[PDB]
């Protein structure tokens, strides 16, 4: 005769599902389109930034965060939920390293990233994040690409989106994985990037924008995670203007 | 802070603990008897598939050499119920007075430890029904029954679970105070076979005896003093046996 | 007639993934005086109006100091500002003793958002009632933070916290490109700042009791201002 | 508004909000009971509802929320008439997805009184549908039906699918002949793949729930055949004597059993087949009648309100006779072949209650065919006619050899139940469920004379009035109600006369010896057999004349 | 939960007392050289091991018991609490506990269980019975809400009304043990639900001094002398 | 809604922890069936790979677990709840390991995994997971083995036993062959036969081939528990079409 | 009359749509229900004044001395007094004495003032926040040698405003606003007795008098005292002579 079931964190609903998990992947519906490409040889990452007043200051307001050295991350959603998430990586491979005196593993710092966040969805005394993640960097096993859930859910991916322009993205990427079945280059990529954000744009089409994008490729950056920016960047935003304004 | 369970009704029940004794009124049905010389715990074995192997699911359980245990209501609470009553014996008891503890005073520390879980925030009492059986030099051949309430009761016979009221009835009507331990086998057996859910057999009925000494079951010759186990769990085929003597 | 069953604990989501006790941690803001914060290239400034209850009443406090390189102004909740501030104060000399820096205010910003965030996702508790303007100079430069108490900030040229904010904020925007260049003249830069500061009174009027100013940049270190020390700039 | 409605409310329905989907049901049902399901164009080439009535619905939902009332919004009566037909082209796909919701359900932990509520909107909506709307409904209600996803869990909801089929059956007689030959069929498999031979007691085990569907499907379908039963009555008796010579686990006896039940109920019942909104695709209303009639003057039209009952057939009574007196011997004869040579097995107590399981569930049944009376035989002005194949006189009733040849099994069955108390009281003392399964059969046996008692109340595939009048009901206003509400009032009225009926007698030395066994049974020192056979024995009390008498002496 | 009702009384307590109001009939009467506790047992099951050592009279140390109404599940947590008690003083004093630390120490935890809202309170009515040097023999009740009271003679638990009322009437101050059996006996037999009164459904036992200057004796009756007192009193369910 | 009753696990009137029943309809939010079964010398586990979206990397996605050196488990129910009681089971065979100075038995392991279920099972601020847990192992005790364990915290022994939406058919077609077999195990002497065995089973029972990406298997020998790659599982696919 | 209820009253640590706690604000109401108590800062004495409730004559003053010594240069007025009240008071005595023999000298009133109101944040004796209220309204009054003469009203919520002139209890806005109205920079001490006497007789209904009004100051030559009755005598016959001459 009532529905208690959603107000709190511990419970399942009669179907069995924590209806606040399925509550908290709503907040990362709400949030910045972010996607990662992953190449041959490495990993991309790029964010459409909205600009909501000329205030923002440029160039220190960041949507990539680069948790260790060897990997990078962009997240959607609850912006404060993202941050508590990426400090908590950035622990963890720092515990990693001076253990065992090796960059963690990829596959490995994912599994520790997703038992930290199931563990949010266990007790009634705390609520999910409401955040997701795409994480992703070159390890010795090479290209790894991870998207994680307000759930705890994790998986591998060959290219991954989420926030709010998802939908179309997704598509876009279909379309790249389809055509590059063997997969892009890192050049390829970025420039293919660029194109998925600005159609993704297309959903908001008064609110202006930041493009920012990031390697991690074997070949482009020695295997480590680094920005991109001047001519590669201006190289794939004429990209995306070409082939959006598509006379 | 608002904080307890198991707190009084306004007719002076205690509510939660009358609802932990309808889901041991749901169980498989386990009964005990005491004759003259020995005593009998019995109970079914309910199969969730064909594929499963029940020699794995002992209910019938050890609890000391002379004292053994069956249940009725959650299994899972009865595997936790019955290893803290062997941790209880040995370090209560046993590494005190090198000697096993009586089977009223393991009762009674098997009971306290289900009393604490009514009294509590936090937890719900127990989901079983326990029967304990056993021998002492002093008190002899002795039953009792212990409920999610902490209560324990001395018994000649009882019986638990969802045939527990026909079975009590056929307990009283066939129990005397002269039975001997293969008499009390055979009411057992017969008591089972009106509960059985399934298929009656050596694989699907559980049977224990607290009887004599048997000193090949101690493993080691050269002690006289040390009797040997009276606790025996009748095999597959002595079930059989007997249930082609019924 | 349209009542929030999702409103009442910290911890609940919304059905559309809001959470909507932080969000109305967010309209204490507005129940605050102005102050406005702006900076140039290598200043960074605070303004702010100061209520009273009554004539006979001294006026709050607003401005707060956390280091000679950082500080802070607090539009929303007083007693609530104290518990953020002191563990501001804390970190800064925290700094100063373990790791011999100072703390940069980037920094000083995911130290407030791990601590605020954390309010947000326990049981047993309230989100921040309190939004708060960090202003710093550091080894990167001049820094103005706006925290809001969801457990979030945000790098800015400047912004305005508290009542009818949305007029000086506006003033600001209308004139930006004015106090991002002044530099070495920091007097402009203050009354760039008592002009937009001006544009939320509806016809209030400054006084040399009512306003305080606050400026952190280069040498001059974190400084306050009250009496005939703004008359000047009134 | 009200099609675009109905279908927002069925795309709605939830298996998490057990309260929303009683909310959502409460006005689904409300829609069904004064629309008719039924596609109004008139072949109207251009009509669409997203480029009719969708454009119409947004532009009088805007003028309303801008805070204008409806009264300043202006339309041509041709625009709303086009909107209006538009908008009744949409019912099919609306019941695509409500089977789908309806499918969903049946693995959701339901109350009882959501089930009830779901079972009597889905059979409101097959009464509102039109032939066409209609033939596709039932073509989609049977191909969910064996190409479903949805029998998973420990204890399912077989109600929510199988009485839809059931009320289909009612509806059209035609379809049983197939949906009955494809259930036995898939029966039979489920009993080769080796359903119902693992013994359990008190639960239908997870490896027989697709048996225990097909055979409640069964029962259900089989009670609103009528007279298509007549064409497949050979096979179904065949195939009965298939399930209880194959099938011997106690919780599926009292299901296969009651096949029997549902197969002679059908051919001695008289009630109603046609619960229809509008009827026959052939009655004289304008298509002009989206609201029911309910404020008409001929509401109450004779024309309007032409039911179409079943009546029993005497080839039909001629079959009831004939399975009754078939299934009773083979019982009986099965039983006593046991009693030679008893075991104290498991399985000869099991194969013991099947049969009398069995020999319950035909006196249940063709219970309509025995008559309180027949003992003062070897005036009398009963005010409730309640429909009697027979004949209301004596003299009718006994100058028909089909009179006779009824009241001979049901003493013959009697005679049965004490000649297995003294087998059961003498060998198996202890065996408490046998005789509670022989204490149901002699309830069964001292109440339903002329009238059923037991399957009196529980959930059926006829329309409740009570939740029909709380629809259609409303505070001083008379008869606010369609064709369907008359319908069942009219069906009501006839139950309630053969309830009404009396059953109190006196004894005929059988009524005694069974009766004295019931007082020994009461006073037996098991609470498994005395609680029962107490219940047994208060109701016993009622049947008879001076009974307290004898109970006391 | 312990919180008061309106008119400052505990919902808690008064539910207790609800129960123990159901939970049979147990008499004490103190005696000029004696005391005597008797008490009243459903036995509504025959497989129920009657010739149990306890069940409704306990031993608290070799010159105080006690009589329960109540849950026994509960009793026995205090019952042990109060035996390590009297313990614990022998063990500190080298003396025998007085009975009126003991009863009001059982009053004391009884108490805290009625004023945390965690905890429920015990459903548990006490007679005790003693004998010090202080006081002499010593008659005391205890009940859920930890008040305690001196007695003469009492009763707890079910029908406890037509038993003071039978008490007051044949109690006299100078009275001997022998005169306490036979009151108690009759008390009960006065007082019971059960048709008549018979040795299984009886718990029985007395504080008396014996014939030797140091002694005092707890015997706890055994079902035999139980029969004799029955046969001797005139309540005599005898052959 | 009844309060508290079906918000915590505290019985109903009824005697229902509407906590643990609701948890055993999450294990079914995979949509995945998974089928184990012995040999004479090994035990095999099998579960379906559902990949939908083209984006996804295969190689991450896995039900199945190594917990130890010989002990292995699939697992029924949602990824992150299957990880946690991965992580758990992998710790207590190694506490074990250290405490006893032999290597954890499967029945052992099952019993410990349970023991925990218990506690989520009767705490009122602990929920039980929402997963079963299939464990697999060669004991040198029990030869080949299978034990399963539930959010209940209840585990039993089994010679066959399968999780899973679908997992009825499979299941009744495992008692038929184990009806007319009368062995309890599948008599085959290398472990090739009995997966091809086990691929043949859920074949016939799903209504579906499969191709060498839609299927996993699992091969637990006496030393070791490990798990094919999808060119093991075609080797094995090529076999079955071979043979029919 | 009309009903005027919203959803958001009777929350606890929960702020409304506009952020107002209101615990705490309907905790700030309650300074119209005490009895009245006035203080008037000035130059030369910050003075206090309460008005008294006659009491039964068997209850001595001392257990309801609303004007109180925290230490000889500081004291409180309460409009109300509770076991709270009692509290703050005797955790403002206990953290003046530990300062002044931790930092020999002694407390700033300000500092005390934040002290006590520290105590109210934290509900008595986890993060310290401002949820819900503690105790009463105190007016602080003390001299120290950094910041003078001040008048401190410490409030449940644990924040509080230096006036220079406030009252609270049944005369709060009649009283406030001639405060208001008539306080000036140049209050001598004389002056400040009289204002206090001026507004008391204007809220109390009562006739003034040395029985049914209490006065203090605190000066710092001669500390904290509170007034004679002959001394309150005196004034109170000095301002009807005041009164007189006009």
């Amino acid at each position: 005769i009532g529905t208690g079931y959603d107000l709190s964190n511990s419970v399942f609903s009669p179907d069995g599902r924590n209806f606040q998990v399925e509550y908290a992947v709503k907040a990362v519906e709400n949030g910045t389109t972010s996607i990662g490409i992953k190449c041959n040889d490495g990993v991309v990452f790029a964010v459409e930034k909205l600009i909501t007043s000329k205030l923002l200051v440029p160039q220190k307001n960041v949507k990539i965060q680069v948790v260790d050295r060897h990997i990078g991350c962009v997240y959607s959603g609850l912006i404060p939920d993202g941050r508590h998430l990426v400090n908590r990586g950035r622990e963890e491979a720092a515990s990693f390293k001076k253990l065992y005196k090796t960059p963690i593993p990829i596959p490995a710092f994912a599994d520790r990233l997703g038992q930290y966040v199931q563990a949010h969805t266990l007790y009634n005394s705390v609520r999910p994040f409401g955040v997701s993640t795409i994480f992703g960097g070159v390890d010795k096993n090479g290209a790894h690409l991870y998207m994680l859930e307000p759930s705890g859910s994790y998986w591998g991916y060959k290219g991954a989106a989420t926030g709010k322009g998802r939908q179309s993205a997704k598509a876009e990427l279909e379309k790249l994985v389809d055509h590059h079945p063997e997969g892009l280059s890192a050049r390829e990529a970025v420039k293919q990037a660029a194109k998925i954000i600005y159609l993704a744009h297309e959903d908001n089409k008064e609110k202006d924008f930041e493009l920012e994008i990031s390697w991690c490729s074997l070949s482009e950056t020695n295997g480590l995670h680094k920005f991109v920016k001047g001519d590669l960047l201006q190289e794939a935003i004429d990209f995306a203007q070409k082939e959006i304004n598509g006379d | 802070y608002s904080f307890s369970l198991t707190t009084f009704s306004p007719s002076g029940k205690l509510g939660q603990i009358d609802y932990a004794l309808t889901a041991v009124k749901q169980g498989v049905t386990s009964l005990g008897i005491k004759a003259t010389n020995g005593v009998v715990i019995a109970t079914e074995k309910k199969s969730s598939s064909p594929l499963a192997m029940s020699e794995t699911l002992s209910k019938v359980s050890l609890l000391t050499p002379d004292i053994g245990a069956v249940y009725s209501g959650m299994g899972p609470d009865y595997r936790v119920l019955v290893d803290k009553s062997r941790k209880v014996a040995h370090t209560s008891y046993k590494r005190i007075y090198g000697e096993y503890p009586p089977t009223k005073l393991l009762v009674s520390e098997v009971a306290k430890i289900m009393q604490e879980a009514t009294q509590s925030g936090g937890v719900r009492p127990f989901g079983v029904s326990l029967l304990i059986a056993g021998h002492d030099e002093f008190n002899g051949f002795s039953l009792y029954q212990v409920d999610p309430s902490g209560s324990y009761f001395p018994w000649k016979a009882t019986a638990i679970g969802k045939g527990s009221v026909a079975a009590k009835t056929f307990l009283e009507k066939r129990w005397n105070d002269e039975l001997e331990l293969e008499d009390a086998i055979h009411i057992a057996l017969l008591t089972l076979k009106e509960s059985v859910e399934g298929e009656f057999n050596g694989d699907t009925i559980e049977l224990a005896i607290i009887g004599d000494e048997n000193p090949d079951l101690l493993g080691y010759t050269g002690i006289p003093t040390d009797k040997g186990p009276r606790f025996r769990k009748l095999t597959s085929q002595e079930i059989n046996d007997r249930l082609e003597a019924l | 007639m349209f009542r929030n069953n999702y409103d009442g604990d910290t911890v609940t989501f919304s059905p559309t993934g809001r959470l909507f006790q932080v969000e109305y941690a967010l309209e204490a803001i507005k129940q605050g005086s102005v102050t406005v914060g702006l900076r140039s290239n290598t200043h960074a400034v605070l303004v702010a109006l100061k209520r009273n209850a009554d004539e006979l009443s001294s006026y709050q406090k607003k401005i707060i100091k956390c280091d000679e390189h950082m500080g802070l102004s607090l539009a929303g909740l007083a007693p609530d500002a104290r518990v953020l501030s002191n563990y501001l104060r804390q970190q800064c000399n925290y700094s100063s003793l373990v790791f011999n820096r100072k703390l940069a205010v980037e920094r000083a910003g995911h130290l407030l958002c791990d601590k605020a965030q954390k309010n947000t996702q326990s049981y047993g508790g309230r989100p921040y009632g309190v939004g708060l303007l960090i202003i710093g100079y550091d080894k990167s430069g001049a820094h103005l933070l706006e925290f809001q108490p969801s457990g979030n900030v945000t790098e800015l040229y400047g912004t305005a916290i508290g009542a009818r904010s949305q007029g000086a904020k506006t003033y600001l925007e209308r004139t930006l490109d004015t106090f991002i260049k002044i530099d070495g003249n920091p007097d402009e830069l203050i009354k760039a700042g008592v002009e937009a500061i001006s544009q939320s009174l509806r016809d209030e009027s400054l006084t040399v009791d009512n306003l305080s100013i606050a400026i952190v940049g280069k040498d001059t270190p974190f400084t306050i201002y009250d009496g005939e020390a703004v008359a000047k700039y009134i | 508004h009200i099609t675009n409605v109905l279908s927002m409310l069925v795309s709605k329905l939830d298996m998490n909000d057990t309260n929303l989907t009683s909310n959502l049901i409460n006005g689904i049902v409300s829609i069904a009971a004064f629309i008719p399901i039924q596609d109004l164009t008139g072949e109207d080439d251009y009509i669409s509802f997203e480029s009719d009535t969708l454009p119409l619905v947004q532009q009088h939902f805007y003028h309303i929320k801008c805070g204008e009332s409806s009264k300043t919004f202006r339309v041509d009566d041709e625009l709303l008439n086009n909107a209006f037909k538009a908008s009744t082209t949409v019912f099919q796909s609306m019941l695509k997805v409500y089977v789908e919701k309806i499918f969903q359900l049946v693995d959701v932990d339901l109350e009882d009184s959501l089930v009830t509520k779901i079972n009597q909107t889905t059979m409101i909506l097959q009464e509102s549908m039109d032939d066409k709307i209609f033939n596709y409904f039932a073509s989609l209600l049977q191909r969910n039906f064996w190409s479903n996803d949805s029998f998973k869990e420990k204890d399912p909801n077989y109600e929510l699918v199988t009485i839809p089929l059931a009320a289909l059956v009612r509806r059209n007689n035609g379809l049983s002949k197939e949906l009955v030959r494809t259930l036995l069929f898939h029966i039979k498999e489920q009993i080769k793949r080796g359903a119902g031979s693992v013994r359990s007691t008190s639960e239908i085990q997870q490896r027989d729930v697709k048996l225990v569907l097909y055979l409640t499907a069964l029962n259900d379908v089989l009670r609103q055949c009528h007279e298509s039963l007549l064409e497949y009555s050979d096979e179904l008796i065949t195939f009965m004597k298939y399930l209880y010579d194959n099938v011997t686990n106690p919780p599926l006896d009292v299901i296969t059993s009651i096949v029997i039940h549902s197969a002679l109920a059908t051919l001695c019942t008289t009630e109603i087949t046609d619960c229809r909104l509008f009827p026959e695709d052939s009655k004289i209303p304008e298509k002009d009648r989206w609201g029911g009639l309910q404020f008409d003057p001929r509401r109450f039209d004779k024309q309007h309100l032409s039911f179409q009952w079943h009546v029993p057939s005497s080839d039909e009574i001629t079959l009831s006779i004939s399975i009754l007196e078939s299934l009773s011997e083979y019982c009986i004869n099965n039983v006593e072949e046991l009693m030679k040579a008893p075991r104290h097995d498991s399985e000869y107590g099991d194969m013991i209650q099947k049969y009398v399981l069995v020999m319950t569930h035909t006196l249940s049944g063709s219970s309509l065919l025995f008559d309180p009376d027949f003992n003062k035989y070897r005036r009398d002005l009963d005010i409730y006619t309640c429909n009697y194949y027979f004949g209301n006189t004596t003299e009718e009733k006994l100058q028909n050899p089909q009179y006779l040849q009824v009241h001979r099994v049901r003493a013959r069955i009697g005679h049965f139940f004490h000649k297995l108390y003294v087998f059961l009281s003498t060998n198996f003392e202890n065996n408490t469920n046998m005789f509670q399964i022989l204490l149901h059969g002699l309830k069964v046996w001292f109440t339903d004379l002329g009238q059923e008692t037991v399957f009196n109340e529980d959930p059926n595939a006829f329309i409740d009035v009570d939740f029909l009048e709380n629809v259609q009901s409303l505070s001083h206003v008379n008869e606010p109600f369609t064709r369907t509400n008359f319908a069942i009032r009219a069906n009501s009225l006839h139950q309630s006369r053969v309830l009404l009926h009396s059953t109190n007698r006196k004894a005929s030395k059988l009524e005694n010896l069974l009766l004295v066994d019931i007082i020994q049974l009461a006073t037996s020192l098991y609470p498994d057999i005395y609680k029962p056979a107490q219940g047994t024995l208060v109701h016993c009390m009622k049947q008879l004349v001076g009974s307290y008498g004898v109970v006391i002496n | 939960t312990t919180i008061f009702s309106p008119e400052g009384r505990l919902y808690q307590v008064e539910y207790a007392l609800e129960s123990i109001s159901h939970a049979g009939t147990a008499i004490g009467i103190m005696a000029s050289d004696g005391i005597v506790l008797a008490a009243e047992r459903k036995v509504t099951s025959t497989l129920l091991e009657q010739d149990t050592s306890t069940e409704k009279l306990y031993k608290l140390n070799d010159k105080i018991a006690v009589a329960v109404a109540g849950l026994t599940a509960d009793a026995e947590i205090l019952i042990n609490t109060a035996r390590i008690h009297a313990q614990n003083y022998l063990k500190t004093y080298n003396e025998d506990i007085p009975v009126e630390i003991l009863v009001r120490r059982l009053s004391d935890i009884k108490q805290g269980y009625t004023q945390h809202g965690g905890l429920r309170p015990f459903g548990v009515s006490f007679i005790y019975a003693g004998y010090d040097d202080r006081y002499g023999y010593q008659l005391y009740t205890s009940n859920p809400s930890g008040n305690y009271t001196g007695w003469k003679a009492i009763s707890v638990g079910a029908n406890t009304s037509a038993a003071q009322t039978l008490l007051q009437m044949d109690y006299k101050d100078d009275m001997k043990v022998d005169d306490a059996i036979e009151l108690a006996l009759k008390t009960l037999s006065k007082t019971t639900d059960s048709s008549a009164l018979t040795y299984d459904r009886l718990e029985f036992a007395t504080i008396r001094k014996g014939a030797n200057d140091g002694e005092v004796y707890q015997k706890i009756f055994k079902p035999q002398e139980i029969k004799d007192i029955l046969v001797k009193t005139g309540i005599t369910k005898k052959d | 809604a009844a309060g508290y009753d079906r918000h915590i696990t505290i019985f109903s009137p009824e005697g229902r922890l509407y906590q643990v029943e609701y948890a055993f309809k999450a294990t079914n939010q995979t949509n995945i069936n998974s089928l184990a079964v012995r040999g004479k010398d090994c035990t095999v586990v099998i579960s379906q790979k559902k990949v939908p979206d083209k984006l996804l990397d295969p190689t991450t996605v896995s039900y199945i677990f190594c917990i130890s050196r010989t002990i292995g488990m699939v697992v029924n129910g949602p990824i992150p709840d299957a990880r946690n009681a991965a992580l758990r089971a992998k710790a207590e065979a190694a506490e074990f390991r250290y405490k006893y100075g032999y290597d954890m038995p499967c029945d052992v392991l099952a019993k410990r995994m349970a023991n925990l279920s218990q506690i989520y099972t009767q705490r009122a601020y602990m929920r039980p997971l929402g997963v079963i847990l299939t464990f697999v192992s060669v004991d040198e005790e029990l030869g080949p083995s299978i034990y399963k364990t539930d959010p209940a915290g209840y585990y039993v022994g089994y010679k066959a036993t399968a999780t899973g939406p679908k997992q009825q058919e499979i299941t009744t077609n495992l008692e038929n062959h184990f009806k007319k077999s009368k062995i309890d195990h599948i008599n085959e002497e290398s472990w090739e036969k009995v997966v091809e065995f086990a691929i043949t089973h859920m074949i016939d029972a799903l209504g579906t081939e499969f191709s060498k990406n839609d299927l996993e298997v699992g091969v637990a020998t006496k030393d070791k528990f490990f798990t094919l790659s999808a060119e093991n599982i075609e080797e094995r696919l090529v076999a079955i079409a071979e043979q029919d | 009359m009309f009903l005027t209820r919203s959803e958001y009253d009777r929350g606890v640590s929960t702020f409304s749509p506009e952020g107002r706690l209101f615990q705490v604000e309907y905790s700030l109401e309650a300074i119209k229900l005490g009895s009245t108590a006035i203080g008037i800062a000035t130059k030369e004495g910050v003075v206090l004044g309460v008005e008294k409730r006659a009491t039964s004559p068997l209850l001595e003053s001392d257990s309801i001395e609303k004007i109180v010594e925290i230490d000889r240069h500081i004291g409180c007025a309460m409009s109300g007094l509770t076991a709270d009240a009692r509290s703050m008071i005797e955790h403002a005595r206990t953290a003046a004495v530990t300062h002044n023999l931790y930092y020999d000298e002694d407390i700033n009133v300000e500092s005390l003032t934040q002290s006590v109101c520290d105590l109210a944040l934290r509900f008595g004796e986890e993060e310290r926040l401002m949820s819900r209220p503690f105790g009463v309204a105190l007016l602080i009054a003390g001299h120290d040698a950094d910041d003078g003469y001040q008048l401190f009203h410490a409030e449940p919520s644990g924040t509080f405003y230096r006036y220079n002139a406030k009252a609270i209890g049944s005369g709060s806005e009649g009283a406030q606003a001639e405060l208001l109205n008539e306080w000036h920079s140049s209050l001598t001490l004389k002056e400040a007795e009289l204002l206090v006497l001026k507004i008391l007789k204007q809220v109390m209904e009562e006739k003034l008098d040395e029985n049914n009004a209490q006065l203090s100051c605190i000066t710092k030559q001669d500390g904290f005292k509170i007034y004679d009755n002959e001394k309150t005598a005196e004034l109170i016959k000095e301002l009807k002579e005041k009164e007189a001459a006009e």
